[PDB]
C-alpha cells in the first residue's frame, strides 16, 4: 500500500507525515549549524555540519543558519540537505517508491518552482509529485470551501480570500511582517532593560521567551496606563545558565508590531488593515461571506488575545450593517499539513499527480502548464 | 475535477 | 419604459389637510386599485371601488374621474361626503365629477357594517349577472363565495323609491349583490376580504362560463348544493410557524393580501401598508460536525538653520588658527576679592 | 492525563451549543427591529390630530 | 437612487411581465456561495428543480394565489418532503427558501423565510406519497379550462392525442365534508394502483410522477387536453356532432433523456435566455458544437 | 497538570457565558411577545374606528 | 439577460455544403418558425414545417428535435432524403429523430408540385378537425 | 435593450411596444415640416 508524503516546509519549521494520517510523523526547525570553536577531542563523534532537531541541541558550540528567509530559499544545498534529513533520517522511507506534496508561498518568482521541481526529480527520483498552495489547504483543513484566510508564518504574513474553491489572484495580500522581525524587535527593546541578547542560540533563547510569555492587547493605551502604573503585569523568566529575568512591560509591546508597523518604521500598514484592503479588492456580491467566514492559521496567531483584537479592528473598519466573526481553531499551527492530508486522500487527485514520464518530454516547467 | 477540466 | 410610480407621495407633497387614518386608509385603497390594474380586470375609471373613512363623520375616498387605474395615487384621490360634495379634493388638476359615487351611497346608508366596495365590469361577471342563473354553485370557488342577492339596475340611483328598494332587498346579511346586466358589487368591512371576495367571485365567473359554454343545459353539470352540509369552513389554515404561537385564526383575507402587498413593495412601489406579520431572510444554518464554532459573539526646534551651526564651527575654528591666549570664566566670589 | 482529555472533550462539546444560542439571540434581534419599527410607523399614524 | 426596472406590460399580460421582472431582480438560485456546503448535492438539485418550477408555473398563469402546492420527495434518507411555506407567493420562490417537512407535515428544517408550512393543503400530498412508494413528485394546479372539465358529468373525453397518452384516469369525487381521516382511505383507494393523472371533481387537477419532468409533461398534456376537450364539446354538444377514436387500438402504434425531459429543457432554456440564472443541470449545455 | 487546569479554567468561564446569554435571550423573547400584542391591539383599535 | 438570436448564422460555420439558393430559402423556413413563436401557435419541437429544396434527387429540410421555435436558427436545419435518413446534419448537438417526417414525406411522394407543408396543434384547428362537420 | 422579453402569449405585443421604442411616431420636426400645412400636421399626428 503505496501513500502519499506531505511535505510542509516554512521558514524555521519543516514538518512531514503520511497521507491520511491524523498527524505528522516528524515536526523539526529548519536550521543549519556549522561548528564555531577548536575541535580538539580525537576519537570522538564530529560532523562537518549539523540540521534539524540534533542541531538545536548543540547551539552552543555551532553557528545557526536558515536556508529560507522570507518565503525564499537563498541556499539550495542547505534546503537539499534539510530533504534529504527528511527523507531518510525522520521517517526512514524510499524518496523514490512513493509520492510526495509540497507547499509554497502563492506570490513567489519564476525561479523557485522550476528549481524544485528539477530538484525533487533528479535527486531523489520521485515518481509523482505536486506544488500546493499553504493557505488554500489551511481553508480546506477548516474544511469550508469560502472565506478569506489570513496565513502568518515565521517567513511572511499573506492573506487571500477563496470563494468556490477558487482564489483570486487580484486580491491576494502579502506583507512582509513575520515572527522573526517581531523577534528581532523583542531583542531591540530587551536591550533596554539591561539584558543584551546578540548571538544566534540567543536568538532562540528569546523567541522561546517570546512563545512562553507574550500577549496581545486589547486597548494599547490603557495597558501602558496599567503595566506603568502597578507592577502587576510582570513575569519571571528562568534562563538556562539559571538566571531571572523580569519580562515586564515589554510582554504586550513586541506582537503589537504585528498592528503599528510604525514601531518598526515600516512603511505598509497594518494586518487588519491588510485583511480589509483584500476583501476590499473582492466583488460585492461575495463581501458578506468574506466577512462571515475568516480562519487564522500559522503560529504568530497563537498569541493570547489575538482573536478578540482581530475582531475590534476589523468591526473598526466594517461598515455597521456587517457581521463580523473570526474563527480560530486550536490546531491552528498545523492546519496547512491537515489540509495537504486531506488533498493527497482523494479518488480524484491520483491523476492530478504530475507523471514522471511526462516531464522527460515536459522539462522543468511542467508544474506551471498543471499547476 | 471539474477545476482540472477546463484549466491548470 | 418607466411604469413604477410612486403610491405613497404624502411625504412628498405635502399639500393637503389629512385626518387622523388618512396616511393608512389612502394607500391601502390605491393599493387594490394598482391590483385591479395588474390583473387586467379594468384599466379605465367608471368608479369601482370606494371607501368609507370614518364613522363619527361619513366621508368616503373615491377616485378622481379621468384618471386611469395605473395612474392612481393615494394624494390624487378625494374625499366627498355622503351626499355628493366635495370635501378635500387631491393633488389632481381635473373636473370633478361624482355621479357615479350615488349608488355606493345607497349601499352606505343602508349597511353600517360595511366600509368598502368593490364593483366589477368584468366580461366573465357580466356574464354570469345577465344570465338567467345566478352562480350556480359547479365549482369551489363559488362555494368559497357564499349567498348572495340580486337586483335589477337601470342606470340611475339618485330617486328615493330605487333608492330604499335596494337597501330593503339587499337584506341585513348580504356580501355579494348582483346587478343585472351590469355586473357583481362586492361588500367588506376590510379591504383584504373585500378583494378576497373579488377575486373569488372572478374565478367563479370564468369557471361558470367556461362549463356552462363547455355542456350544453344546466343537467349535465352535476352540480352539488352547499346547502345540504352546511360547512362553517372549520378547520381552514392550520399554521406551524417558529416566530409566533401557531394558531387557526386568521381574517378572512391577510394572508392572501400581504404576500401580494410584499410583491408590490419589492419592486420599488413605495407603499406604507403595516404587515402584520415581519419577514427576515437570514442565512441557512449548519449542523455538519465540520464547522467550528466562533471563538466570540520634535528635538530640533522648527526654525533652525544648518548654516548658522556652520557658521559656529567656522567662528570656533577660527580662533583654532589664531591661537589667541584667553583665560576661562571666573567666579563672582573671585571677581568679589580683586 | 485523563482529566485533561476529559476537560478538552467537554469545552469541545459546549461550543456548539454557545454558537447555537448566540444565532438565536441575533434571530432575536432581527425580529425585534422591524417590530421597532412596526409601532414607529403605527404611532406615526396615531399620532395626527 | 434607482429601483430595480419593471418591463413594460400588455393589457392582458401585465403579471406575466410582473413574474418575469421579479426573477430577474431575485435569481431563483441563492444558495450558490457559503450555503453550498449546508446541503449536500443530491438534495440542492431537487431543491432548485422545484424553485424553478414553481417560478415556471408562476410564469404559466397555472399559479391560483397560495392556495396550491407542489411537492417532491427527498431521495435522502426516508420520508422528508419539499414545500413552499404558507404565506410566500409562486414568483419569489426561491431554492433555499422551499421548506422540508417530514410526514404528516411536522417542520424538520424551517429553512431561510420566517413563515410555517400550512398542513392542510400538505394532506393530500401526505395521503398520495402513503398511497405508493414510487411517486416522487405530486404537482396539484388549478387552471381556469380544469374547473369546467372537472365539473363535467363525462369527464375527459379521450377526443385528442395529448387525452390518448395519459391512458387511466381517476376521479375523486368532492366530498366537501372535510372529515378528518376517511378522506386519505378514499384517496387512497380512488387513485388506484397506477394512474399518472387524478382530476378532483370542481376543484382542480393532479399530476404524480417519479420524476419532476415527468410529471410535469404529464401536466401539461392534461392542461392541452383539457383545451381541447372544452372547445370541441363547447362546439360540439352531443356525440353525433364529434367523431371518437378508441385509445386500445391507437395504441397498437450516451442513452438519451427520459420521458418529458424536451419539454422541461427547452423551458430552462427559456428561464436561463431571460435571465433567472438557474443553473439546472443540462444533458446538452450547448445547443451548437464548439468551433474547431 | 497545569495544562489540564487551564481546561478547567475554560470550561467554567464558559460554562457561566451560556448560562448569562441563554436567560438574556429568554427575557427578549419574553417582552417581544409583549410588543407584538400591542401592536396587533393598536391596529384593531385603528380598525375599530 | 441574454440578447435575441441572429436568425441567419450559416456564415459563421462556412463548412456545410451549399446547392443553388439553398443560402437563402434556408432562412425562409426559419423565418416561419420565428413567426410562429410571434403568434403564440407552437413553442414545443415537433415537425411542423418541412421543406423541399430541388424538384430532383428529393431532398428536404426539417427542424432538429427537442430544439423550441424561439432558438432556431439558419445553420440549425437538418437536411435529409425521402426516406428520412440524414444527409447533412447540421451544426446542432443534439440526437436526431426523424420518426414524424414519415407523413410529410407520404405527402411530397403524392404530389411533386407540392413544395411547402405547415402543421399546428392549436386549440382551434384541433377543436375544428375534432368537429365532424369541418 | 432593443427588444422586451416576450410573454408566452404576448410577443406580438413586446414587438409593438420595441418599435416604438425603435421608432417614434412624430416624424415631423421643424426642418422637416417645409410646405405642409398645419391642421394636416395636427391629424396625422392623431391617425
Ligand atoms: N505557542 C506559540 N505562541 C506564540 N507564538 C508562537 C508559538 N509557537 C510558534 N510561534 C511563533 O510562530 C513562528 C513559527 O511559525 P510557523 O507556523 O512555523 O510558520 P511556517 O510553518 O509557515 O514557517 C515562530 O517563529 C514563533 O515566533
Amino acid at each position: 500500500d503505496i501513500a502519499a508524503l506531505v511535505v510542509d516546509n516554512g521558514s524555521g519549521m519543516c514538518k512531514a507525515g503520511f497521507a491520511g494520517d491524523d498527524a505528522p510523523r516528524a515536526v523539526f526547525p529548519s536550521i543549519v549549524g556549522r561548528p564555531r570553536h577548536q575541535g580538539v577531542m580525537v576519537g570522538m563523534g564530529q560532523k562537518d555540519s549539523y540540521v534539524g532537531d540534533e542541531a538545536q541541541s548543540k547551539r552552543g558550540i555551532l553557528t545557526l543558519k536558515y536556508p529560507i528567509e522570507h518565503g525564499i530559499v537563498t541556499n539550495w544545498d542547505d534546503m537539499e540537505k534539510i530533504w534529504h534529513h527528511t527523507f531518510y533520517n525522520e521517517l526512514r522511507v524510499a524518496p523514490e517508491e512513493h509520492p510526495v506534496l509540497l507547499t509554497e508561498a502563492p506570490l513567489n518568482p519564476k525561479a523557485n518552482r522550476e528549481k524544485m521541481t528539477q530538484i525533487m526529480f533528479e535527486t531523489f527520483n520521485t515518481p509523482a509529485m505536486y506544488v500546493a498552495i499553504q493557505a488554500v489547504l489551511s481553508l480546506y483543513a477548516s474544511g469550508r470551501t469560502t472565506g478569506i484566510v489570513m496565513d502568518s508564518g515565521d517567513g511572511v504574513t499573506h492573506t487571500v480570500p477563496i470563494y468556490e474553491g477558487y482564489a483570486l489572484p487580484h486580491a491576494i495580500l502579502r506583507l512582509d511582517l513575520a515572527g522573526r522581525d517581531l523577534t528581532d524587535y523583542l531583542m531591540k527593546i530587551l536591550t533596554e532593560r539591561g539584558y543584551s541578547f546578540t548571538t544566534t542560540a540567543e536568538r532562540e533563547i528569546v523567541r522561546d521567551i517570546k512563545e512562553k510569555l507574550c500577549y496581545v492587547a486589547l486597548d494599547f493605551e490603557q495597558e501602558m496606563a496599567t503595566a506603568a502604573s502597578s507592577s502587576s503585569l510582570e513575569k519571571s523568566y528562568e534562563l538556562p545558565d539559571g538566571q531571572v529575568i523580569t519580562i515586564g512591560n515589554e510582554r504586550f509591546r513586541c506582537p503589537e508590531a504585528l498592528f503599528q508597523p510604525s514601531f518598526l518604521g515600516m512603511e505598509s500598514c497594518g494586518i487588519h488593515e491588510t485583511t480589509f484592503n483584500s476583501i476590499m479588492k473582492c466583488d460585492v456580491d461575495i463581501r458578506k461571506d468574506l466577512y462571515a467566514n475568516t480562519v487564522l492559521s500559522g503560529g504568530t496567531t497563537m498569541y493570547p488575545g489575538i482573536a478578540d483584537r482581530m475582531q475590534k479592528e476589523i468591526t473598526a473598519l466594517a461598515p455597521s450593517t456587517m457581521k463580523i466573526k473570526i474563527i480560530a481553531p486550536p490546531e491552528r499551527k498545523y492546519s496547512v499539513w491537515i489540509g495537504g492530508s486531506i488533498l493527497a486522500s482523494l479518488s480524484t487527485f491520483q491523476q492530478m499527480w504530475i507523471s514522471k514520464q511526462e516531464y522527460d518530454e515536459s522539462g522543468p516547467s511542467i508544474v506551471h502548464r498543471k499547476c | 475535477q471539474e477545476q482540472f477540466k477546463k484549466g491548470k | 419604459f418607466s411604469m413604477m410610480t410612486p403610491i405613497n407621495d404624502l411625504h412628498t407633497a405635502d399639500s393637503l389637510n389629512l385626518a387622523k387614518g388618512e396616511r393608512l386608509m389612502r394607500c391601502k385603497i390605491s393599493s387594490v386599485y394598482r391590483l385591479l390594474d395588474l390583473y387586467g380586470w379594468a384599466q379605465l375609471s367608471d368608479t369601482y371601488v370606494t371607501l368609507r373613512v370614518s364613522k363619527e363623520q361619513d366621508h368616503f375616498l373615491i377616485s378622481p374621474k379621468g384618471v386611469s387605474c395605473s395612474e392612481v395615487t393615494a394624494s390624487s384621490l378625494i374625499k366627498v361626503n355622503i351626499l355628493g360634495e366635495v370635501v378635500e379634493k387631491g393633488s389632481s388638476c381635473f373636473p370633478v365629477d361624482t355621479t357615479g359615487f350615488c349608488l355606493h351611497s345607497a349601499i352606505y346608508a343602508a349597511r353600517p357594517d360595511v366600509r368598502c366596495i368593490i364593483h366589477l365590469h368584468t366580461p366573465a361577471t357580466a356574464a354570469v349577472s345577465a344570465m338567467k342563473w345566478g352562480l350556480l354553485p359547479v365549482s369551489h370557488n363559488a362555494l368559497l363565495v357564499g349567498d348572495m342577492a340580486y337586483f335589477d339596475f337601470n342606470g340611475e340611483m339618485e330617486q328615493e323609491a330605487d333608492r330604499i328598494n335596494l337597501q330593503k332587498c339587499l337584506g341585513p346579511t348580504c356580501k355579494i349583490l348582483v346587478l343585472r346586466n351590469h355586473g357583481v358589487v362586492a361588500l367588506g368591512d376590510t379591504v383584504e376580504e373585500a378583494f378576497y371576495k373579488v377575486f373569488h367571485l372572478q374565478a367563479a365567473c370564468e369557471i361558470q362560463v367556461s362549463a356552462l359554454s363547455s355542456a350544453g343545459g344546466v343537467e349535465n353539470l352535476i352540480l352539488l348544493e352547499q346547502e345540504k352540509h352546511r360547512p362553517h369552513e372549520v378547520g381552514s389554515v392550520q399554521w406551524a410557524g417558529s416566530t409566533f404561537g401557531p394558531m387557526q385564526k386568521s381574517r378572512l383575507g391577510e394572508h392572501e393580501f400581504e404576500a401580494l402587498m410584499r410583491m408590490l413593495d419589492n419592486l420599488g412601489y413605495r407603499t406604507g401598508y403595516p404587515y402584520r406579520y415581519p419577514l427576515v431572510q437570514e442565512k441557512t444554518k449548519h449542523k455538519s460536525e465540520v464547522e467550528i464554532p466562533a471563538t466570540v459573539t520634535q528635538f530640533v526646534p522648527l526654525y533652525t538653520d544648518p548654516q548658522e551651526v556652520l557658521d559656529m564651527r567656522n567662528k570656533i575654528r577660527e580662533q583654532n588658527r589664531q591661537d589667541v591666549k584667553s583665560a576661562g570664566p571666573q567666579s563672582q566670589l573671585l571677581a568679589s576679592v580683586i | 492525563e485523563t482529566r485533561a482529555e476529559f476537560a478538552e472533550r467537554s469545552v469541545a462539546k459546549l461550543e456548539k451549543t454557545i454558537d447555537d444560542l448566540e444565532d438565536k439571540l441575533k434571530c432575536t434581534k432581527e425580529e425585534h427591529l422591524c417590530t421597532q419599527r412596526m409601532l414607529d410607523q403605527t404611532l406615526l399614524d396615531l399620532n395626527e390630530m | 437612487t434607482n429601483v430595480p426596472n419593471v418591463y413594460p406590460a400588455a393589457p392582458q399580460g401585465g403579471m406575466a411581465a410582473l413574474n418575469m421582472s421579479l426573477g430577474m431582480v431575485t435569481p431563483v438560485n441563492d444558495l450558490r456561495g457559503s450555503d453550498s456546503i449546508a446541503y449536500d448535492k443530491g438534495e440542492k438539485l431537487l431543491r432548485c428543480k422545484l424553485a424553478a418550477l414553481y417560478r415556471l408555473a408562476d410564469l404559466f398563469g397555472w399559479s391560483h394565489l397560495i392556495y396550491n402546492h407542489i411537492t417532491t420527495r427527498v431521495s435522502s434518507e426516508q420520508e422528508h418532503f419539499l414545500i413552499v411555506p404558507f404565506g410566500l407567493l409562486y414568483s419569489e420562490v426561491t431554492a433555499s427558501s422551499l421548506v422540508k417537512i417530514n410526514l404528516q407535515g411536522d417542520v424538520v428544517d424551517r429553512g431561510s423565510t420566517n413563515l410555517g408550512v400550512n398542513q392542510a393543503g400538505f394532506t393530500l400530498h401526505s395521503a398520495v406519497y402513503a398511497a405508493r412508494p414510487d411517486v416522487k413528485c405530486v404537482v396539484h394546479i388549478h387552471t381556469p379550462a380544469g374547473a369546467a372539465v372537472s365539473a363535467m358529468k363525462c369527464g375527459l373525453l379521450p377526443i385528442s392525442p395529448e387525452a390518448l397518452s395519459l391512458g387511466e384516469v381517476a376521479y375523486h369525487d368532492y366530498h366537501g365534508i372535510l372529515v378528518d381521516e376517511e378522506e386519505k382511505v378514499l384517496i387512497q383507494k380512488n387513485l388506484g394502483p397506477k394512474s399518472k393523472v387524478l382530476i378532483l371533481r370542481n376543484h382542480g387537477l393532479v399530476s404524480v410522477g417519479e420524476s419532476v419532468e415527468e410529471a410535469f409533461y404529464y401536466i401539461h398534456n392534461l392542461v392541452v387536453a383539457c383545451e381541447i376537450q372544452v372547445r370541441t364539446l363547447a362546439s360540439a354538444g352531443g356525440p353525433d356532432n364529434l367523431v371518437l377514436l378508441d385509445p386500445g387500438k391507437y395504441k397498437a402504434k450516451p442513452p438519451a433523456w427520459q420521458i418529458g425531459e424536451q419539454e422541461f429543457e427547452a423551458l430552462m432554456r427559456m428561464l436561463d435566455n431571460l435571465g433567472y440564472r438557474t443553473g439546472y443541470p443540462y444533458r446538452y449545455p450547448a445547443l451548437r458544437e464548439k468551433s474547431k | 497538570e497545569t495544562r489540564a487546569e487551564f481546561a478547567e479554567r475554560s470550561v467554567t468561564k464558559l460554562e457561566k457565558s451560556i448560562d448569562d446569554l441563554e436567560e438574556k435571550v429568554a427575557h427578549a423573547k419574553e417582552e417581544n411577545l409583549s410588543m407584538h400584542q400591542m401592536l396587533d391591539q393598536t391596529l384593531l383599535e385603528l380598525n375599530n374606528m
